Formats: C-alpha cells, structure tokens, sequence
C-alpha cells in the first residue's frame, strides 16, 4: 500500500508539511514527579526534568499509542491537517472564459531578468501558449 | 567479595515479597525456584562438622535475594578427617556413657506457626556455645593438638 | 568477629578497639534502618559508605599514622574489620580514594566500561553532578 | 535465607496460581484452609515437583533448626549431633519425601542399615541403648547423593511448572500415543480410513 | 556440494532447536538531514545480559489459523474421459 | 581549538565516624534539594486536581 | 439425529503444533524423552559391501 | 535373501508396520506405522533406540536420507516430517499436502525429497529451506 503509492501530488502536500529538521527535545526525559509534586528530594542530582507539565485540558496531553500508530483521533495530526488545509492556496476564478496567469517576482530589468525564452521554456511543458507577454 | 551486610538488608528488605515495593522481583524470585535444589545441595554439603561451632562459608547470591548458594566444595585430608571423627566416636561414646538423662532435641525443633527466627537479632549476637571436642594431650599429640 | 580470628588481638588493640566498636553500632543501625521514603538504589549506600570508613581507618592508622603494627593491621584483615580487596586498591596509584570495589568491576556494566563515579571530575562536563547507584559516590578518582 | 528464599518462593506459586485458601506453614505442612469444593480440589492438586520441593525443604528447615536451637544456646553440641543422627536416620518418618518419590524407599533403608551398623559398633561396653549416638555422617552422606541425582530431576521438574506457570500451556495438538484401552478404536479409524 | 550446504543449513536448525527447549555496525542513514554533518552513523551493539534467574518472560500459548496456502497449481489434467451412463 | 570546577566539601578524616566524607564529599553548592516557586506550584496543584477529578 | 458419534470422514491436517513453522514456538516444558540421548552416530564399516565396490564385485 | 530363511522376527509396533528402511550409511532399520510410531532399530543390538514422535496419525512411508543422518516420514496427517536421526528432533514440517502423504523418496542433490499424496499432487521439496518449489498436478487421481 505503501511502497506502490504513486500520488506525486500527495507526495508533494506531504513534503511541504514535514518537519526538515529533527525535533530533539522529544528525547528530553520526563517531567519529574516529585517536582510536580513539589518535593524533589534529589535535587540537582535529579536526571528527570524539573519543569511545567503540558496542561491536562490540552489534547496533546492525552495521548494513546494505537490512536498514534493506527492513525485515528490523534492530536497532533488534527493539529498538523488543520494548519495545513488552512494555507492559502490557488483557485481558479469561476471567470471561466479566463485563461491568463499573472506571473511576478521576476525581479528587475537587466541580468537579474528572467527571458522570455526561460518562461517559453518552463511554460509550454504545460500547454499551448497562445500569447506570452513580458514586462520588464 | 563484598559487605556480608549487604545480602542481609536485601533479604530483610524484601522481606515476605506481600510489599509492593518489590514486585518488579517476584518473577526473579520464581524463576529461581529451578534452582532452589542445587541451594539445598551445596548448603547441606557445607554443614558445620561437629567439633567446629560456628563455619563461615563463602556464598553466591542473587543480587535481588532471590537465592543464596554455598559456593564452596568442602574438602578434607582424610587422615585428618578419619582422625577427627575419630576423636567424635570417643567424646560422644564418654557422654552417652556418662550422661544421666540424655534428652534427645525435639523435632520439629520450632513449630509450624513459629516465623522464622533472624540471625542478626537472635543468633549473632548470643555466642556459641562449645562444640565437641577431646582435650588432646599437649605431649603425646603434640604434633596435631595445636 | 572475635571469636573467629582464634588468637587475641596482638598489640595496641586498645587503641583502634573503641573505634571499631562505634563502627559496629553504625553498622547495625544501618541494616535495621526502615527502606521507607528512600529510592531502591539509596537504602543499600549506608553499608557500602561505612564499610568504607571502618576500612579507611584500619588503613589509616597502619599506613598514614604508623599508630598500629603490621601485626595487628594483619589482624584486622584477618578478623574481617577491613576488606583487603578494597584496601589492595587505595594501594595501587588513581585508586587511593576508590569509594568501592563494585564501582572498578567494569565486567558488570552494560557496555563494559567502569562506574562512572571514576572518570575524573575534570573530563567530566564538571558543572554535572554525580550519584552512582552503587554506592552514592559523586566521583573518587580525582 | 536459603529456608526464607524457598519458602517465599513456594509461597509466590501458591499465589501465583491465585489458591489463596491453601496455607503454608513455616515446617513446609501444606494445609487446606477452608473445606474444599470440587473446584477448589482439583485446581489446587499440586504435583510431585512442588512436594518434593516443599519436602526436600522440610528436611533442610530440619536440619538448619537443629544448628539453630545449637546456636540459641538451649541445646548443647552432643544433642545436636545427636539431633542430626536422628534426623538423617528417619527422613521417612520426619518428612513425606517417599509419597513423591517411592524410590527414595532405597535411602530409607540404607540409613536404617547404617544405624544398625553404627549403633551396635556405639552401643558397646558401658554405652547401652538409647539416644546419645551422634555420629551423624555417614546417614548425612546417604542423602548427599540422594540429591547429586534428584538435582538435575527438580531442575527439569520445576522448569516445566515454571514454564507452563509463565508460558502456559502450548501442549494443543501434540501427538496423543495409542495404548491399551485406545487400541481397538485406533484399528477402527485406519481401517475407515484405508 | 549439496550434502555439504543442505547439512550446515539444518544444523542451524537443529542446534537452535535442542537449545530452544567488541563488535559495531556501520549506518548508512536515507535520511540525510543525518547525524551531525555525517552520511554515515557507527554504533556499537552490545548484548544486554540476560538474568539466569528470570523465568519465560511472554505467553506463547497463543494458537492462529495456518498461513494461507501457496496460491494454486494449475491443475494440468489430462482431457475428461466421458462417462457412459452404463459406467 | 584542534582538539572552572567547583570545589567539593572533603572530611577525609577516616577516624571522624560522623564527619567523614570521603568520595560522598558534595559540592559546596550542592543544591541538594529543589522545590518550585510558589507560582509554579499553584499551576501544577490545579494540574494534579484536574487529573484527580477524572474520578 | 445423532451426528456428535461420527467417524473421520473428513480428512486429517497438520503442520502447525508446537515448535512447527518457527524454532521459537517450542515451549520450555519438554518430554522426559527429548533429553539428549544415543549422541554418539553409529557407521558401518568400511569394506561392507559398499555400492560401488559391490558393482565391482560383480 | 539367497535362503528365504527368516533369521528373525523383531516386534515392538503396537500396529500395522507399514514403513520399512534399512539405513545405507548406518547399522539401523528405520520403521513407522499405523500407532504413529517412527522407531529406529539398532540392528547392533536388535531393540528400538530411538522414537520419533510427532506424528499425528498413521505412518505411511517414510525414506532415510542417502547421505545426511535425516529419515523423512510420510503420515495420514497430510504432512511429512524431517527427522535429525540423531537427536530425534524434527528439523521440518512439510505442511504442503492437503491430503495423506503415500510416498516419499530422498536424493541427495536438489530435490532431496519428493513426495506423492492423495490429493494427486506430486511435490518437490528443498530440503534446506523446506518449502515446496515445484508441485506437479498431473495426476488425477
Ligand atoms: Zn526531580
Ligand atoms: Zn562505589
Ligand atoms: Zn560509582
Ligand atoms: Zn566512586
């Protein structure tokens, strides 16, 4: 199921979610207990953190393995899934006799200028150009 | 080799196995159970011989207390060994002769609702009473008497 | 313990006999001391910690001190008031303040390698502090 | 601390097992605390592996309360070698060994033929009949070797109480034999079968 | 040859069988965001001691359906020889 | 570079059967207890009753 | 009706007990006569009318 | 074989022997039968030194290796079974029938055994790994 998935466009909505760098402070250890409770009679000896718990009220508290590794009602995928769909994306217009891209952040005229060449050459691998124009 | 104190809080401590505090060891303590006939083996080889009152025997034991072996083989000159079992035949031959009542010890010696008695609080401390031993002569059997 | 070692004590008996005495009482109270409150690793340090001190000071009055002779410092190892094992290590250079024997058995380990209680304090990242579960030792090497 | 450990250890089967209304004694007697359903009986029928253990440490807890009752200073060093001669003399009237293990009826009489050895050699002269004839070892040594054997047999025995106790038991499907009373349903099937 | 490879590979069998009743490795990782400016990972894999004292840890009393067979031959028959009705 | 300590309380006094402190010197900073601030604390007081009031 | 008394007219399968498929499914409790025993592998003698030899021999 | 003569009778199956094979290599008569049993009989001694158990119903035929210590053993159970002649332990199950197992025969190259069955298939077996690499159905019956 995994290894054969195809959607080059799934791919691609994945890459551009996944975290790039490691997170390492999931390794950290966990919060000591005894801090919690207010009586860490170790100290500064004490491997385990000494720090705030996560609030028991947040969903991301309250997790299970197999929601987690099943992949159902997980936490921090519905908070991943909603950031995610709500990125702004393209639509077309319902102006359906509209056929013209707005193409920008091409920088300014000379040697920085993209040609009309390299728009000829990326664009015409889509579909047929009827008219390109330029605007330096 | 290390503290004979050491061994002897873990065994305290873990006390009946009933706590809690030690269930993490439980599984250890009857997995142990297989070799619980090899303890016996080794300890009972190890039994103190008559003339001596008290016999200090190195031991092999679970970290967790889970099972005590006597690690040692016991070994004898023979001639030695014949001799002082020798000298046993005489001495206990000259009580049974000399005795007026000779009450036998009765078995079991504690009984069966009696908990068992701790060496540290009971048995340390209360020094041994002689063993059984012929008074050699310091001139004929000089040459074994010290 | 007296009673196992056949001949009396030699020569200056007197002088460590009142130490060794209270080394006892420490030792007793240690063992009968309840292991409520305290970690699984911490009720086992008391033990190991005056054994270290009773030796140290059997050591100590022989080696450092002079104050007793190799007679009765033999004596003391032969009546078991101070491990020769331990003591065979405070001889050997790096090891003259070694809290334990477990702590050098690098066999028990997980990856073979010493307590690390023994690395010197100066390798370590040294604002870190050190309890090693076998005995409590926040470092004894240097 | 070896009678401690094996009692304990015994102790975690019976409880282990969840048979809560057996008791264990500290001389190793197991009693049923409560009459017992048919339930209750069947589940709690320990075997020849438990008994033999539990008997083996009756004999020990024996041995190590003569030493002790020594060492408490209210026996002297003549009862307790007295004391373990008569032990190692009567294993079969001080402890049930011989109900788990009928061959061990050969130790019995060894030690008996032993006492009438030493006790007749003892028994002379001015030394009549009666207790006194400490000369433990060579009933002590009958039971040694009673052991070097029995070791190896408990080990496995109590590996396989052990094992099913944690494991369970796999033994579904496992190839039933065909015996005296089977036989003739036996022929019926391979016959139908051919 | 054959009696030679077939035997050392069921010795491995009955040997791990009568007995069931330094050294590193060298990662390459995929993911190349990586360990710290490395392709390559090195660990050393020691052995955790097993207790002898501690007993079969998991239930194995478990009993599952067979694996599906291997799917099916073809059946490869000879053509159906008729049947009179006096057969 | 191509590849200070704080300093620790000793009693090596091996006689002194209450003072000694060998290897089991602390650090003279040794913090060898830590408690949190009375702030942390109201926060995770509230945090263990929500858990508690599960019941 | 009564069925519960029937024969084997279906046919017998195995090849998944105990130890059967994978070396690790063989339980810890063992028969008394799994032990280890007859170790030492028996061989007939050289010269015993070997198949080749015996070829040979007419 | 020249005399007819019958030197002697061994008796020990509790049933039917139905398999019989006198090892190339060994002193031994290998025998199973219709009481599960697989035995080997130490023609050293004429008495049964070993037992091979796992059998779930009648043995139909089993085949001794010709150059392994391995006896192969066909039942009614739909399985073979291969021996360790040795330790008597079952180094594989060969669960690939679905019907009784009526014959077997052992090789020493590729496939070492063979096996015919009642569900008309023939089998090749590969001995190291012990899976099926060739069945021929082309039997009917
Ligand atoms: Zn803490
Ligand atoms: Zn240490
Ligand atoms: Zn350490
Ligand atoms: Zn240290």
């Amino acid at each position: 199921q995994i290894a054969n998935n195809m959607d080059q466009a799934a791919h691609d909505r994945l890459r551009r979610m996944g975290r790039t760098q490691p997170y390492y402070k999931r390794n950290a250890p966990h919060i000591c207990s005894f801090f919690v409770k207010g009586e860490c009679k170790r100290g500064e000896e004490c491997p385990y953190r000494h720090e705030k718990p996560t609030d028991p009220d947040d969903p991301l508290s309250r997790q299970n393995i197999r929601d987690r590794y099943y992949g159902t009602n997980d936490p921090v995928a519905e908070k991943i899934l909603n950031r995610a769909a709500a990125a702004p994306t393209l639509s077309p217009p319902a102006d359906t006799t509209i056929t013209t891209l707005y193409i920008g952040n091409l920088g300014p005229s000379g040697a920085q200028q993209v040609t009309e060449k390299d728009l000829n050459d990326f664009f015409y691998q889509y579909g047929d150009i009827r008219c390109l124009r330029v605007l330096t | 080799e290390m503290p004979p104190e050491h061994v002897r809080k873990v065994i305290r401590d873990h006390g009946d196995m009933t706590s809690r505090k030690y269930r993490h060891d439980k599984r250890v303590y009857l997995g142990a159970l297989k070799y619980m006939p090899h303890a016996v083996l080794k300890l009972l080889e190890n039994m103190p011989m008559p003339w001596e009152q008290i016999r200090d025997v190195k031991v092999l034991y679970h970290i967790t207390g889970a099972i005590t072996f006597v690690n040692d083989i016991p070994r004898v000159i023979e001639p030695v060994y014949m001799a002082q079992w020798g000298t046993m035949w005489i001495m206990m031959r000259r009580e049974k002769r000399d005795r007026r009542h000779f009450k036998r010890m009765r078995f079991p010696p504690f009984d069966d609702e009696e908990p068992p008695l701790d060496y540290a609080d009971n048995i340390l401390d209360v020094e041994p009473l002689e063993p059984i031993q012929m008074e050699l002569d310091p001139e004929e059997d000089g040459a074994v008497a010290e | 313990k007296l009673r196992r070692v056949r001949k009396s004590p030699p020569e200056g008996w007197d002088l460590i006999e009142p130490t060794l005495e209270q080394f006892e009482a420490k030792m007793r109270e240690a063992e009968t001391e309840p292991h409520e409150g305290k970690r699984k690793t911490e009720i086992n340090w008391p033990i190991f910690r005056i054994h270290h001190q009773r030796s140290r000071y059997v050591y100590d009055m022989y080696y450092k001190k002079a104050e007793i002779s190799r007679e009765l410092y033999e004596f003391c190892l032969t009546a078991k008031f101070a491990d020769a094992a331990l003591i065979a290590k405070w001889k050997k250079q790096g090891y003259e303040n070694l809290c334990c024997v477990k702590c050098v058995n690098t066999r028990d380990s997980n990856f073979g390698t010493a307590c690390i209680c023994r690395v010197p304090k100066s390798k370590l990242d040294a604002e870190r502090v050190i309890e090693c579960v076998h005995c409590g030792c926040h470092g004894c090497s240097g | 601390q070896v009678l401690r450990q094996g009692y304990n250890m015994l102790n975690l089967l019976i409880h282990r097992k969840n048979l809560n209304y057996l008791h264990l004694d500290y001389n190793f007697n197991l009693k049923p605390v409560k009459t017992l359903t048919t339930k209750e009986r069947k589940k709690s029928r320990f075997g020849n592996a438990f008994h033999l253990c539990r008997e083996i440490l009756r004999l020990t807890k024996l041995v190590v309360d003569a030493h002790v009752q020594y060492r408490l200073n209210n026996v002297d060093a003549y009862q307790l070698a007295d004391g373990l001669q008569y032990i190692f003399a009567h294993v079969g009237q001080l402890t049930g060994m011989y109900r788990y293990k009928y061959k061990l009826m050969r130790q019995v009489r060894m030690c008996k033929d032993l006492k009438h050895l030493i006790y007749y050699r003892f028994n002379t002269g001015p030394v009549g009949k009666g207790p006194g004839c400490g000369f433990w070892a060579p009933g002590w040594r009958v039971w040694l070797f009673f052991l070097r054997g029995i070791t190896p047999l408990l080990e496995r025995w109590l590996g396989n109480l052990l094992s099913r106790q944690f494991e369970g038991r796999h033994s579904k499907g496992v190839a039933k034999t065909v015996t005296k009373q089977r036989v003739e349903s036996h022929f019926d099937l391979e016959l139908r079968a051919a | 040859d054959a009696t030679e490879k077939t035997r050392m590979a069921l010795e491995k069998i009955v040997n791990s069988k009568v007995a069931s009743a330094a050294q590193y490795i060298r990662y390459t990782p995929s993911q190349q965001n990586g360990a710290a400016g490395s392709q390559q990972r090195i660990i050393r894999m020691v052995e955790e001691q097993k207790d002898p004292m501690e007993p079969p840890k998991f239930k194995i009393n478990q009993k599952i359906p067979r694996a599906p067979p291997s799917p099916p031959a073809p059946v490869m028959h000879s053509p159906p020889r008729k049947m009179t009705a006096k057969d | 570079e191509k590849g200070e300590k704080r300093k620790r309380v000793r009693n090596d006094d091996s006689a002194d059967i209450d003072g000694y402190t060998g290897p089991w010197s602390r650090f003279i900073d040794e913090k060898t207890v830590a408690k949190p601030t009375p702030e942390l604390q109201k926060q995770m007081d509230e945090i263990v009753k929500k858990r508690q009031e599960k019941s | 009706m009564t069925t519960a008394h029937r024969p084997t007219f279906h046919p017998a399968r195995g090849g998944t007990a105990r130890g059967e498929g994978d070396l690790s499914k063989l339980s810890n409790q063992y028969s008394s006569k799994d032990m280890p025993s007859h170790t030492k592998m028996k061989y007939r003698q050289t010269g015993q009318e070997t198949e080749a030899d015996l070829r040979k021999k007419d | 074989l020249a005399s007819g003569q019958l030197k002697l009778s061994l008796t020990g199956h509790i049933s039917s022997v139905r398999a019989v094979k006198v090892s190339p290599r060994h002193p031994f008569l290998f025998s199973g039968g219709e009481d599960k049993q697989v035995k080997c009989w130490d023609l050293e001694y004429n008495k049964v030194i070993r037992h091979y158990h796992g059998h779930l119903s009648a043995v139909q035929a089993l085949s001794v290796h010709p150059s392994l210590d391995v006896l192969v053993t066909c039942a009614r159970d739909s399985t073979a079974r291969v021996w360790d002649m040795r330790t008597k332990a079952q180094v594989h199950c060969f669960a690939g029938h679905t019907n009784t197992v009526a014959d077997v025969v052992c090789q020493s190259v590729d496939p070492q055994v063979i096996t015919a069955s009642h569900d008309a298939t023939v089998r090749l077996w590969d001995l190291a790994a012990g899976r099926s690499m060739c069945t021929l159905t082309h039997h009917k019956k």
